[PDB]
Parts: C-alpha cells; structure tokens; sequence
C-alpha cells in the first residue's frame, strides 16, 4: 500500500512559479524513483523528469523536480510557465512491491482572464419526469474561469455521492467554463426529501443554490 | 531408470548463497533433462561442453549440480575463463570445463520487499580460489598498513549483501544459477 | 524512434473480456531492461496502473485489477496484448500501453506511450432518448436528453437559431445524457420561440420540445 496524493488544482499567471506537489501518505519516496507525466487534453502521457532530478531529452529547462525526505513527499517545480504549459500533472513513483503508483493528478491551468465565480442553476424534475418514476435532479455550474471545480450534493441532511455523474468542465462561447452534475433520482426520493442543494466548490469560495418540490 | 532430483535444485525454494554453493553430486541416476525444460524459460541456458540435443545420449561416471544465486551483470562470469567478484573469491570453473550454466530471472521469488539479505557474496580477497573449491571463512579480510586482526581503519569484512528487491533493475535482480559439470 | 499503437473493439459488453493489443514499431519485446504495460484512465479522471510484464514472464499486476487483467507477449510480432476479463460498465476508459525502463539499477521512467484507445462498455443495443424537460428556476431553459446510446446526438434550436450544450455522461444504466441550457432575459419569456429538438441520429428520430 502506496499512495501519492497531489493537488486537485494549482494556477498561476504567465511568468510566475508553480510548485506541483505530491505526498506519500504510506510507505517511503526516497525508497524509489519519482517521475512526472504531462498529459494534455486527447493525447498521450508524456516524461518530464524521472530519477527524481533529470529531465528527458527535447524538456525544456522550465521543469524541474526534487523530493523531501523528512515531509515523505516529491514536488515539480516550473517557473516560466507559457501558454503551451497548462495541462494535467501527474506524479508517478513506485511501491516496494514493484507497483507503479500514479498520482491522482494535478490540472494546471495558466491564467489568461480574471477569476470568475460559478453561476448555478438548479432545475425541478420536471413532475411530467416524475410521472414516469424518474427524477433526475440536473446541477448546471457555469460562468468560472479555472476549468476545475469540485461539486458537492446535499440531501435533506446527508451529502449525495452516491449514485452520481459529472461531467467534465467544458468551454461555453464566453469562454469561460461550464459543468454538469446528473443525480439519478426518482419521484420516491424526490418525495421522500424536503430539500437539496448544489454547492460548486471552487478556488477559495463555495456558490450554494437550493430547490424544493 | 530413476531420473535424477533435479526438482530439489531447480525447485527447493531455499536456494544457498554464491558463497555457500549446494554442491549435489549426481550419480546412480539417468540425467533425465525434461524437467529442466520445464522448471526454467531457459534465459541463459547455454553449454560449453557438450550440445543440448545430444546430452541425454551420452554417458558420464560423475556429474555435479550447484546452484546458487547472483546479480544479472554477474551471469556472464559464470562461463568458463572470467574474471570478477564471483568468478575468483565466490565459484570458479576450469577452462578445460564440460558442462552447462542454466540461469534464470527470479526477482518474483529471491526479492523480498523490504530486502532479501540473505544473499551475500565475498567482495574482496587476497588470492583467488581454484575450480570446485569452497571458500566459508568468516574471517575479516585485511586491507590496512597494520595487522588489525574490530573492522577498524581499512579493514572490513570480505561478504557482502546482495542488493536484491523487486524494484531493482534487471541488472541487479536475482538471478538463480546452476551448473551442471560433467567429467569423463 | 519507438512508438506504440494500441488496437481492438472499441466496444465491449458486460461478462465480456476486453482485448487490446499493442504493436511495437521501432523497439523490440525481446530487449529486456524493460517492462512492457498497460495504463488506464476514465474519462474525465486520473490514470491508472494496469500492470506490466517482463519477457522472461515476470508478471506485476494492480493490486486491484489482479485476477481479472491478463497480460501476455508474442516475440514473434513484437506485440503484447491486455485481456481484461468480468468487465462491467464502470470500465469505460482509454486504455494505454507504455514501456517501462528497468536498466537504471531500478524501475524507471515509462519512457514510450502509445496513443490511447477508448472503450466503451456497454449492455444497451441502438435505442433512443427519453427526453424530459427542465422548470426554470435570470432563469435557465434547459431540455434534459437521456436514455440513448449512440454517441452522435445533437440538440438544435429553431432548426438553426441555436445557448450552450453539455458533453454525454456515461452512467450506470448503459445509456448517455446530456444536456442543453440556454438563459432567457426575462421570467415571462418562457412561452417564445425557447424550441429544443433533438434527434437519434442512427434512426433519424428527431423529437421536438418547448418548454411551455
């Protein structure tokens, strides 16, 4: 059992650093070799350093890794970020028992606009839905800059996971970015419950919109 | 007929060091060489003495059988006419040497995950020993301008444990060797 | 220099194995110093270690995916293939094969990728959308498209008068979603021209909705 746990989100302007972490929450990181993937949107993974320090050939000199021993965790640090630098970090290292372990993955984003804050929407199941003994209680996020947000669900009292879909942050025409989360519900739990929410956790701030029956 | 234990080499599950090498000597049995087929994917499997095709035809008056387990690097100082930290102070064969060297990848079964040091082999030595000689002496090896008969100043002891873990690079995996020498 | 290709049925069904295989141009399954594996990743998650397997037979597989993955070589091709058996829906993922390097005293880098597959798993023949439309709650017109399979359903407005759509969500069920919102300026501009009509492209079978 070896885990690498990375930051769901790291942004910074043009020109500035980024330092994409990495903790091991078991066993060691100075035990084994650490390497970093770049993988952008619709294509492959790619080495941007591995033996913990070196960068492969054709890798620019914006890159570089290190690793903490007394903190059990890796780090990629790249200053001079462009806007060919924005995509998904991965953090990769390896088990004691020959296990390849991936880091859960960090989406870099570079900025180019301001922050925006997510605009929410709830919609009702529509009863012409529920006639049909479904539901389908749909959260529509829109109008926020950094494409990765985290959507939180709340029942009556509980918080919904289970039984949910989101989709993956896309691009309206106002280029900002827009998601979806589709909670398979039916009329039965519709009616069961008094309330829900859809709150779109997001860079230091949390936008909340109810809906009743 | 009563084919000869080559399932307790190939197969004992608790194989001895470079060092300490399970000389079997194989006699009053047929050399029935199926189950060597079967027990190894046959890596390094290459003879010297005689063919492979052949070799369960012809007839020989004593046969030995040691096994024991080194580095990947290590294997080609196996053959007959090498010079290193296991063909001198660890195992040696002579040149006139009839037989075969069967090596194989074990870093699924000799590579514990918190380190197999079980395995160690004798670095350094004064001299270097002769075909089917056995070198045990626990003795620490000099190496200083005085005698320091502790493992003080330049004196340290001639073993060595193997760096074998599953993470390790083929190079430095464990890699279970036999040799089955032949004499007429 | 090497390069990977990964190649199979881009569609598999539940109790059904997944077969892949990765053609090696430009390397050899017979250099060892290398591990040769299989790398997956869900849409719109993190990648995921299948496993990987040396020449001689050495075998490492996930220590989740272990008893349903199998991975094997063929020197006589240069091809090594994954055969991911029991599969069910949540497998839907683009699969990759990748090499590893294990010549540096250690397990390395995975110095060479291929290019990513994408299957999907599914137990659902060639039905249609089960449209439902949304309430307003600035309010929101949205016209909710489920149940359907094939990937290529769009959602026109005013056959020409387009607003924004949302990608397809694969769920439980082995059907698609989707979804497709537009904003109206006022609260009593629900009964204008707001028309939402969506289609099943394999049959043609275009459906209209207002949202009155």
């Amino acid at each position: 059992e070896f885990m690498l746990t990375q930051p769901h989100s790291v942004s910074e302007s043009p020109e500035m650093t980024v330092t994409i972490s990495c903790t091991g929450s078991s066993g060691s990181i100075a035990d084994n070799y650490v390497q970093w993937y770049q993988q952008r949107p619709g294509s492959a993974p790619t080495t941007v350093i591995y033996e913990n320090y070196q960068r492969p050939s054709g890798v620019p000199n914006r890159f570089s890794g290190s690793i903490d021993s007394s903190s059990n965790s890796a780090s990629l640090t790249i200053s001079g970020l462009k806007t060919e630098d924005e995509a998904d970090y991965y953090c990769q290292s390896y088990d004691n028992s020959n296990v390849a372990v991936f880091g859960g993955g960090t989406q870099l984003t570079v900025l180019g606009q301001p922050k925006a804050a997510p605009s929410v929407t709830l919609f009702p199941p529509s009863s012409e839905e529920l006639q049909a003994n479904k539901a389908t209680l749909v959260c529509l996020i829109s109008d926020f800059y950094p494409g990765a947000v985290t959507v939180a669900w709340k029942a009556d009292s509980s918080p919904v996971k289970a039984g949910v879909e989101t989709t993956t942050p896309s691009k309206q025409s106002n280029n900002k970015y827009a998601a979806s989360s589709y909670l398979s519900l039916t009329p039965e739990q519709w009616k069961s419950h008094r309330s829900y929410s859809c709150q779109v956790t997001h860079e230091g701030s949390t936008v909340e919109k109810t809906v009743a029956p | 007929t009563n084919l000869c234990p080559f399932h307790e080499v190939f197969n004992a599950t608790t194989f001895a060091s470079v060092y300490a090498w399970n000389r079997k000597r194989i006699s009053n049995c047929v050399a029935d060489y199926s189950v060597i087929y079967n027990f190894a994917p046959f890596f390094a499997f290459k003879c010297y003495g005689v063919s492979p095709t052949k070799l369960n035809d012809l007839c020989f008056t004593n046969v030995y059988a040691d096994s024991f387990v080194i580095r990947g690097n290590e294997v080609s100082q196996i053959a007959p006419g090498q010079t290193g930290n296991i063909a001198d102070y660890n195992y040696k064969l002579p040149d006139d040497f009839t037989g075969c060297v069967i090596a194989w990848n074990s870093n699924k079964l000799d590579s514990k995950p918190s380190g197999n040091y079980n395995y160690l082999y004798r670095l350094l030595r004064k001299s270097k020993l002769k075909p089917f000689e056995r070198d045990i002496s626990t003795e620490i090896y000099q190496a200083g301008n005085k005698p320091c008969n502790v493992a003080g100043p330049n004196c340290y002891s001639p073993l060595q444990s193997y760096g074998f873990r599953p993470t390790y690079g083929v190079g430095h995996q464990p890699y279970r060797v036999v040799v089955l020498s032949f004499e007429l | 220099q090497v390069q990977l290709q990964e190649s199979g049925p881009g569609l598999v069904r539940p109790s059904q194995t997944l077969s892949l295989t990765c053609t090696v141009s430009g390397g050899s399954v017979r250099n060892e110093y290398y591990y040769w594996s299989w790398i997956r990743q869900p849409p719109g998650q993190g990648l995921e270690w299948i496993g990987y397997m040396h020449n001689s037979g050495n075998t490492y597989y996930n220590p989740s995916l272990k008893s349903r993955v199998a991975i094997s070589v063929d020197m006589s091709k240069n091809q090594f293939s994954l055969k991911l058996s029991s599969v069910t829906v949540a497998d839907t993922a683009v699969y990759y094969c990748a090499r590893v390097d294990v010549g540096g005293t250690l397990v390395s880098t995975f110095d060479h990728w291929g290019q990513g597959i994408l299957v999907t798993v599914s137990s659902a023949s060639t039905k249609g959308p089960s449209v439902f439309p949304l309430a307003p709650s600035t309010a929101a017109l949205g016209c909710l498209v489920k149940d359907y399979f094939p990937e290529p359903v769009t959602v026109s407005w005013n056959s020409g008068a387009l607003v924004h759509t949302f990608p397809a969500v694969l769920q439980s069920s082995g059907l698609y979603s989707l979804s497709s919102v537009v904003t109206v300026p006022s609260s009593s501009l629900g009964t204008q021209t707001y028309i939402c009509n969506v289609n099943h492209k394999p049959s043609n079978t275009k459906v209209d909705k207002r949202v009155e």
